[PDB]
RNA sequence: UGAAAUACCACCCUGGCGCGGCUGGGGGCCUAACCCUCGGAUGGGGGGACAGCGCUUGGCGGGCAGUUUGACUGGGGCGGUCGCCUCCUAAAAGGUAACGGAGGCGCCCAAAGGUCCCCUCAGGCGGGACGGAAAUCCGCCGGAGAGCGCAAGGGUAGAAGGGGGCCUGACUGCGAGGCCUGCAAGCCGAGCAGGGGCGAAAGCCGGGCCUAGUGAACCGGUGGUCCCGUGUGGAAGGGCCAU
RNA sequence: ACCCGGUGAAAUUGAACUGGCCGUGAAGAUGCGGCCUACCCGUGGCAGGACGAAAAGACCCCGUGGAGCUUUACUGCAGCC
RNA sequence: GUGGAGCCUGGGAGUGAGGGCGCGAGCGAUAACGUCCGCGUCCGAGCGCGGGAACAACCGAGACCGCCAGCUAAGGCCCCC
RNA sequence: GCUGGGGCUAGGAGUGAAAAGCUAACCGAGCCCGGAGAUAGCUGGUUCUCCCCGAAAUGACUUUAGGGUCAGCCUCAGGCG
RNA sequence: GUAGGGAAACCGAGUCCGAACAGGGCGCAGCGGCCGCAAAGUCCGCGGCCGUGGACCCGAAACCGGGC
RNA sequence: UGGUUCGUGGAGCCAUGGGGGAAUCUGGGCGGACCACCGCCUAAGGCUAAGUACUCCGGGUGACCGAUAGCGCACCAGUAC
RNA sequence: GGGGGGAACCUGGGGAACUGAAACAUCUCAGUACCCAGAGGAGAGGAAAGAGAAAUCGACUCCCUGAGUAGCGGCGAGCGA
């Protein structure tokens, strides 16, 4: 971690709850990273926006 | 005069039925983010401590 | 005739002036609080709503007050050092010291991660426009001396190296059993469930060839949860999960 | 100062029946070993030793000891604005 | 292999200045009664006993008490002895 | 200039032709009583007898290093065998 | 002391995490021929050691208050 | 600002140095910010035995001392100095 | 009528520090020591603008208990209804 790469945190899109916290290179990947991943609340597999940590 | 209970370790420490002494685990107040699921799972749960430990922290807690 | 259309009576906008209500600053003057003074004092004079003094705001402040001002160390100081990784010292298990000998870390990668499929180096010689010791091409030899982001070591092509496709397991809930170990930490982990990725399948996948890339509590922030809520319903404020 | 008559302290003091050399020993021995030397007890003198006396080293270091002092160390306070 | 062996639970500690020697190294100068680790040992706590002239740790040997008895150890057997 | 008598100023205060001088024979902060048996991880000291066992001076961490906590090593009771 | 688990609501020989009926943490349990005995536990005495007090005894340099 | 368990905390309550400043039961204070509901209580005047504290004084009694003990003092002692 | 005195005890007005936190400042020691005013054989307090959840209690003081609980706390040392 450092000031280029940051910390954030992968939010559910469809109950918005925050179920990751992961990093990336800011200048090397500028937008904002869209992941799916198991959302414990939903109970199955949603994609994740980056939001900030 | 009586023996005062210390109220740090009534905040941070169980003596369970058997007298044995739980506490959390460290290392998730913070600084987490790169921390895998296991470790992070693994941190929520209570231990026994040592036995030269707890036995000093029972000490502490003369009326549980 | 436009969106609205007309005389006339309202309420109220814009902005302005003028009278006053009311108060904010400033300029001036006044005296009577307050202060100074005057053989004389229920008075005269001077200052004057200032100054002084009360409460409160921020500031300057060794004049004074309480203190702090680390350890290791061939004495102390000075210099160097302080955690973590690699090798050696280390006496063929493990561990093992010195201000012993050498180097590194405080990052990084959205692929440099998962899986499936394909591929194989460095180097030497010979041959080839610009083209060279070395650019790219062809042939022969070449088991690993290349590569694997970075130190060193171990490991490694029967891939951990190079290329591509689809992807997000860089999972959630756990966790038999262990390594290490004074504690607290640190490490490895099959297997079960949830919902997935790749694969025809067997299967693999809980980040990265591996070992550094880190920080216990306390105090506080943010998202969620809806557990507590000081007669009751709420609320304030906490707890819990995550960061 | 010394001798006689009178009066008569002191620090110090484990106890002592308390010699030299060469060795040894916690590394400078009257006290250990070997050897040498030495009849018993005083008096006046000299200071090399008894690591002689005095003062629980002032130097030096150490103690998360103290105190005085300094300042653009910290944090306050009086004072002043 | 029955030993002041071992394992488990609990009560009480003290110690956390070590030191010599042998061997293996580092540091030092193939110096130090030097220094820092490792394996062992003794002194520490066996300054109790014999030997080594004397002498914590070298050699011999682990002192319950008594004996004017015997055998040995290291080391010794010309005199001191 | 020196000096008698009579007075005034004191403890973070006085006084000082300035030496931190002096303030009742030791002043970088007087003396007395009190808080008070301050605190001292330091030094010293710690008192009858016999019997059994019997250490440590290491590791980790420590504003720690001549002090501690835990572990190691000693001891006692119960249990196992 | 006779119930524990959970931050808590709460449930209870269970409970907490969890979607789980999963897995795991913490819990839950007499000898004899009815009477004995022996026992939770608890009370009191005694002894070791610990906490609070000066806490084994003596010892500062100092700090503070009120006076002289 | 103080008091309280409450050290600014969600900080109520009781007290009050400063500023502002009511009402008379349809008044007012409280139940821990606050609001509503439901209740409790009657501030800004005063007094009030007893149960409690102490021991200069008198008495009684000690698994209290016995002249370095016990009060500093058994005695012509808060004396001598 | 007051004045002054009285061993402790009591109330009020002021109010430390060593120390503890193994440094230290908040915090602790402690509203203690001590200074002062006053009181009396006691003093203070006292007849709810109380408590706080009982559909409740019923001045105040004092003992036991509640309870080292609730809480407070560089959430440290500790403090403590
Ligand atoms: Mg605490
Ligand atoms: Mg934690
Ligand atoms: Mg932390
Ligand atoms: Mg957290
Ligand atoms: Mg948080
Ligand atoms: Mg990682
Ligand atoms: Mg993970
Ligand atoms: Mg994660
Ligand atoms: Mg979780
Ligand atoms: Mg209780
Ligand atoms: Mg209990
Ligand atoms: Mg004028
Ligand atoms: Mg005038
Ligand atoms: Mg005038
Ligand atoms: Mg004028
Ligand atoms: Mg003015
Ligand atoms: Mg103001
Ligand atoms: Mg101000
Ligand atoms: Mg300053
Ligand atoms: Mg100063
Ligand atoms: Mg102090
Ligand atoms: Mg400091
Ligand atoms: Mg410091
Ligand atoms: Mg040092
Ligand atoms: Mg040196
Ligand atoms: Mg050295
Ligand atoms: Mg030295
Ligand atoms: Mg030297
Ligand atoms: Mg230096
Ligand atoms: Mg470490
Ligand atoms: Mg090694
Ligand atoms: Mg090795
Ligand atoms: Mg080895
Ligand atoms: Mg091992
Ligand atoms: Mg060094
Ligand atoms: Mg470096
Ligand atoms: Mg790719
Ligand atoms: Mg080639
Ligand atoms: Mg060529
Ligand atoms: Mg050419
Ligand atoms: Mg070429
Ligand atoms: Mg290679
Ligand atoms: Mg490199
Ligand atoms: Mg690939
Ligand atoms: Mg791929
Ligand atoms: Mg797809
Ligand atoms: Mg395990
Ligand atoms: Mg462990
Ligand atoms: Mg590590
Ligand atoms: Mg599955
Ligand atoms: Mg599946
Ligand atoms: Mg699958
Ligand atoms: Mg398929
Ligand atoms: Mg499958
Ligand atoms: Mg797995
Ligand atoms: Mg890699
Ligand atoms: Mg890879
Ligand atoms: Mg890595
Ligand atoms: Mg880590
Ligand atoms: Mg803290
Ligand atoms: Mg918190
Ligand atoms: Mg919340
Ligand atoms: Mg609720
Ligand atoms: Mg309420
Ligand atoms: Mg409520
Ligand atoms: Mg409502
Ligand atoms: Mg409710
Ligand atoms: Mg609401
Ligand atoms: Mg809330
Ligand atoms: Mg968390
Ligand atoms: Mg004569
Ligand atoms: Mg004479
Ligand atoms: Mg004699
Ligand atoms: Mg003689
Ligand atoms: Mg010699
Ligand atoms: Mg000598
Ligand atoms: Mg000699
Ligand atoms: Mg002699
Ligand atoms: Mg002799
Ligand atoms: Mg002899
Ligand atoms: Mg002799
Ligand atoms: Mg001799
Ligand atoms: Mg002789
Ligand atoms: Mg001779
Ligand atoms: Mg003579
Ligand atoms: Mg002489
Ligand atoms: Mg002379
Ligand atoms: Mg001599
Ligand atoms: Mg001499
Ligand atoms: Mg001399
Ligand atoms: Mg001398
Ligand atoms: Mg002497
Ligand atoms: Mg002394
Ligand atoms: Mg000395
Ligand atoms: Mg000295
Ligand atoms: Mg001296
Ligand atoms: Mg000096
Ligand atoms: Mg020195
Ligand atoms: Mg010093
Ligand atoms: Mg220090
Ligand atoms: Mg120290
Ligand atoms: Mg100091
Ligand atoms: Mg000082
Ligand atoms: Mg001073
Ligand atoms: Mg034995
Ligand atoms: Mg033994
Ligand atoms: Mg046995
Ligand atoms: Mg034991
Ligand atoms: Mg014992
Ligand atoms: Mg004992
Ligand atoms: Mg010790
Ligand atoms: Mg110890
Ligand atoms: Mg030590
Ligand atoms: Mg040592
Ligand atoms: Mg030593
Ligand atoms: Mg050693
Ligand atoms: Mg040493
Ligand atoms: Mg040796
Ligand atoms: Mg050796
Ligand atoms: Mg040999
Ligand atoms: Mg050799
Ligand atoms: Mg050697
Ligand atoms: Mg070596
Ligand atoms: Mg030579
Ligand atoms: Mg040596
Ligand atoms: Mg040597
Ligand atoms: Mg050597
Ligand atoms: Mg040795
Ligand atoms: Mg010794
Ligand atoms: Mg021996
Ligand atoms: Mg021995
Ligand atoms: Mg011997
Ligand atoms: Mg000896
Ligand atoms: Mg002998
Ligand atoms: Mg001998
Ligand atoms: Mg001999
Ligand atoms: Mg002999
Ligand atoms: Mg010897
Ligand atoms: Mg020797
Ligand atoms: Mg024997
Ligand atoms: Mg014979
Ligand atoms: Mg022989
Ligand atoms: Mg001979
Ligand atoms: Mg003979
Ligand atoms: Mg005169
Ligand atoms: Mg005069
Ligand atoms: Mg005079
Ligand atoms: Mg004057
Ligand atoms: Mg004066
Ligand atoms: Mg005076
Ligand atoms: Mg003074
Ligand atoms: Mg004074
Ligand atoms: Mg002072
Ligand atoms: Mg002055
Ligand atoms: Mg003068
Ligand atoms: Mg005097
Ligand atoms: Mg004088
Ligand atoms: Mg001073
Ligand atoms: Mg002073
Ligand atoms: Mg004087
Ligand atoms: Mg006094
Ligand atoms: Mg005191
Ligand atoms: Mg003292
Ligand atoms: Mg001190
Ligand atoms: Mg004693
Ligand atoms: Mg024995
Ligand atoms: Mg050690
Ligand atoms: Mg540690
Ligand atoms: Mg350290
Ligand atoms: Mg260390
Ligand atoms: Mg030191
Ligand atoms: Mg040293
Ligand atoms: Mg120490
Ligand atoms: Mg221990
Ligand atoms: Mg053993
Ligand atoms: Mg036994
Ligand atoms: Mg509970
Ligand atoms: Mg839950
Ligand atoms: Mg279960
Ligand atoms: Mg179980
Ligand atoms: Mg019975
Ligand atoms: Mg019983
Ligand atoms: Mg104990
Ligand atoms: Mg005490
Ligand atoms: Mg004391
Ligand atoms: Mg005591
Ligand atoms: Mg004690
Ligand atoms: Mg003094
Ligand atoms: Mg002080
Ligand atoms: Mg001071
Ligand atoms: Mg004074
Ligand atoms: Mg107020
Ligand atoms: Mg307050
Ligand atoms: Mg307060
Ligand atoms: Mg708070
Ligand atoms: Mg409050
Ligand atoms: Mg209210
Ligand atoms: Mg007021
Ligand atoms: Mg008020
Ligand atoms: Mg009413
Ligand atoms: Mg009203
Ligand atoms: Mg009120
Ligand atoms: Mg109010
Ligand atoms: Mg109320
Ligand atoms: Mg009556
Ligand atoms: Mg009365
Ligand atoms: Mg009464
Ligand atoms: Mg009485
Ligand atoms: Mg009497
Ligand atoms: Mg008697
Ligand atoms: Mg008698
Ligand atoms: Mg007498
Ligand atoms: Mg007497
Ligand atoms: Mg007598
Ligand atoms: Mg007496
Ligand atoms: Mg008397
Ligand atoms: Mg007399
Ligand atoms: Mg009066
Ligand atoms: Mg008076
Ligand atoms: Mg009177
Ligand atoms: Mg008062
Ligand atoms: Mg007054
Ligand atoms: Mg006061
Ligand atoms: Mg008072
Ligand atoms: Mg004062
Ligand atoms: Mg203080
Ligand atoms: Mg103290
Ligand atoms: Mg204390
Ligand atoms: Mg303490
Ligand atoms: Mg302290
Ligand atoms: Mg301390
Ligand atoms: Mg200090
Ligand atoms: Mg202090
Ligand atoms: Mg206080
Ligand atoms: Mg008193
Ligand atoms: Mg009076
Ligand atoms: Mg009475
Ligand atoms: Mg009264
Ligand atoms: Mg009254
Ligand atoms: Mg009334
Ligand atoms: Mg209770
Ligand atoms: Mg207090
Ligand atoms: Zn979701």
């Amino acid at each position: 971690a450092s000031e280029v790469r940051i910390k954030l945190l992968l939010e559910c899109t469809e109950c918005k709850r925050r179920n990751y916290a992961t990093e990336k290179n800011k200048r090397n990947t500028p937008n904002k990273l869209e992941l799916r991943k198991y959302c414990p609340w939903c109970r199955k597999h949603t994609v994740h926006r980056e939001v900030k940590i | 005069p009586k023996m005062k209970t210390h109220k740090g370790a009534k905040k941070r420490v169980k003596i369970t039925a058997s007298g044995k002494v739980v506490a959390m685990k460290t290392g998730k107040r913070h600084l987490n983010w790169q921390k895998s699921g296991k470790e992070i799972r693994q941190k929520g749960r209570k231990f026994v401590l040592a036995k030269p430990e707890a036995e000093r922290i029972k000490l502490l807690l003369p009326y549980e």
